């Protein structure tokens, strides 16, 4: 459910913002998907260690 | 990964060229307060000869790029035309306020689409035709100031005409479609589909889902496009993805051997 | 009079299919158990606010459309299912005081049912949801529930306050943003809802996403 989560971007469909987007605004949409789906991801990895 | 084995190209039958000579060409523009909104709807639109037309003194897209206009179809295009001060130019913005902006003419924050004008002074200057005083809100209950167009003015007054060329977003069979050549369907492989930019790559598969003839594409629990239906053939089309997994080499040491055996995952 | 609109009033809140999924969405919608305003016509201008539910129970299909708008009069919406083509048109028609049906930017052409209809307009695009259904009673509306479909949406730009229903009774509702947990079948049709504020077991079946709630305590939401 965290995949749908849009962390600000547009969407949270990559290949909307990729096919939408020149790359000067769709690598900062990007990074924002990055940077949620990262940090989703740490949580996650965080909770199966403990 | 399995690799994409090919790649398919998929649009509507639809050959209509889109008349937007009589919206970029018009004899008439309307008001600020007033503005004209002319919906667009069922045509091969060609947004790179309005991206390519050097006499539009602005070209402002948000949403997309001009670039990427003819690569997505659209589900309804609406032309905002009105004729406005230059100066008021930069208030055609999302999350602004104005004269035009906040009175005659508001304009979304979550806006997808791109904004042309262009100088109209050896056209509608001569004149006091055109007026000002939430969203696409057309007040014009009359408490109305006209414009002093005159052609010996300054640049910042002189009447340009502006069109705002909003998109609606794709959740739905769209109609309003680019200039993209339409591909023949390969089934059951690895291809690079695209049905009206929903670009993906995975297996084409027949489904017997069952979906509303309102509904362009099925979703899955992962906000991803599980079903899609053809628009050239009335069928369900499952997405399956391409077939995935790690690889594991087992070596039982450089010590031992150079002989290594590899385990695919799953 | 007033009738109880029981579990009605749910429709589609987009063009996407969905199959054996709880979906929890947000939009306007007619809540659970309202009081919606029994109206008849043996023997009326009403406000639209944001967002209509409407219900009609026709024997025979008096009803045939409704006039919206904030004037309703030459200054507005118009619907007209004459013989059998609903013929629809948003002219500045001369109405009557009492408009009624003897025995322009858009032009469209084509109790025993039960045809229900919802209203409402989102930055002027006017979706309209509906579905028919055929029924067995002559009281009020029915215990029951089946979804409505959006299939007319037009970008009207006009600002409506009130509506008029012209004509075999009808039911006037009013939609509210209302978070709503809504359960797909197998087949991807919406077969039953959960409103996420009626109740608190409704609020406990909304916070842990399953329509059914087992024992124990659930902390759903704050005071």
């Amino acid at each position: 459910k965290q995949l749908s989560s849009n962390f600000g971007a547009i969407s949270s469909v990559l290949n909307d913002i990729l096919s939408r987007l020149d790359p000067p605004e769709a690598e900062v949409q990007i990074d924002r998907l990055i940077t949620g789906r990262l940090q989703s991801l740490q949580t996650y990895v965080t909770q199966q260690l403990i | 990964r399995v690799q994409p084995t090919e790649s398919i190209v998929r649009f509507p039958n639809i050959t209509n060229l889109c008349p937007f000579g009589e919206v970029f060409n018009a004899t008439r523009f309307a008001s600020v307060y007033a503005w004209n909104r002319k919906r667009i709807s069922n045509c091969v639109a060609d947004y790179s000869v309005l991206y390519n037309s050097a006499s539009f003194s602005t070209f402002k897209c948000y949403g997309v790029s001009p670039t990427k206009l003819n690569d997505l179809c659209f589900t309804n295009v609406y032309a905002d035309s009105f004729v406005i001060r230059g100066d008021e130019v930069r208030q055609i913005a999302p999350g602004q306020t104005g004269k035009i902006a906040d009175y005659n003419y508001k304009l979304p924050d979550d806006f997808t689409g791109c904004v042309i004008a262009w100088n109209s002074n050896n056209l509608d200057s001569k004149n006091y035709n055109y007026l000002y005083r939430k969203p696409f809100e057309r007040d014009i209950s009359t408490p109305l100031q006209s414009y002093g167009f005159q052609p010996t003015n300054g640049v910042g007054y002189q009447p340009y005409r502006v069109v705002v060329l909003s998109f609606e977003l794709l959740h739905a069979p769209a109609t309003v479609c680019g200039p993209k050549k339409s591909t023949n369907l390969v089934k059951n492989k690895c291809v690079n589909f695209n049905f009206n930019g929903l670009t993906g790559t995975g297996v084409l598969t027949e489904s017997n889902k069952k979906f509303l003839p309102f509904q362009q594409f099925g979703r899955d629990i992962a906000d991803t496009t599980d079903a899609v239906r053809d628009p050239q053939t009335l069928e369900i089309l499952d997405i399956t993805p391409c077939s995935f997994g790690g690889v594991s080499v087992i070596t039982p040491g450089t010590n031992t051997s150079n002989e290594v055996a590899v385990l695919y995952q799953d | 009079a007033y009738t109880n609109s029981f579990t009605r009033g749910v429709y589609y809140p987009d063009k996407v299919f969905r199959s054996s999924v709880l979906h929890s969405t947000q939009d306007l919608f007619l809540p659970f158990f309202s009081n919606v305003t029994w109206f008849h016509a043996i023997h009326p201008v009403l406000p639209f606010n944001d967002g209509v539910y409407f219900a009609s129970t026709e024997k025979s299909n008096i009803i045939r459309g409704w006039i919206f708008g904030t004037t309703l009069d030459s200054k507005s919406l118009l619907i007209v299912n004459n013989a059998t083509n609903v013929v629809i048109k948003v002219c500045e028609f001369q109405f009557c005081n009492d408009p009624f049906l003897g025995v322009c930017t858009f032009e469209y052409v084509s109790f025993k049912n039960l045809r229900e209809f919802v209203f409402k307009n989102i930055d002027g695009y006017f979706k309209i949801y509906s579905k028919h259904t055929p029924i067995n009673l002559v009281r009020d509306l029915p215990q029951g529930f089946s979804a409505l479909e959006p299939l007319v949406d037009l970008p009207i730009g006009i600002n409506i306050t009130r509506f008029q229903t012209l004509l075999a009774a009808y039911y006037v509702g009013y939609l509210q943003p209302r978070t709503f947990l809504l359960k797909y079948n197998e087949n991807g049709t919406i077969t039953d809802a959960v409103d996420c504020a009626l109740d608190p077991l409704s609020e406990t079946k909304c916070t842990l996403k399953s329509f059914t709630v087992e024992k124990g305590i659930y902390q759903t939401s704050n005071f």
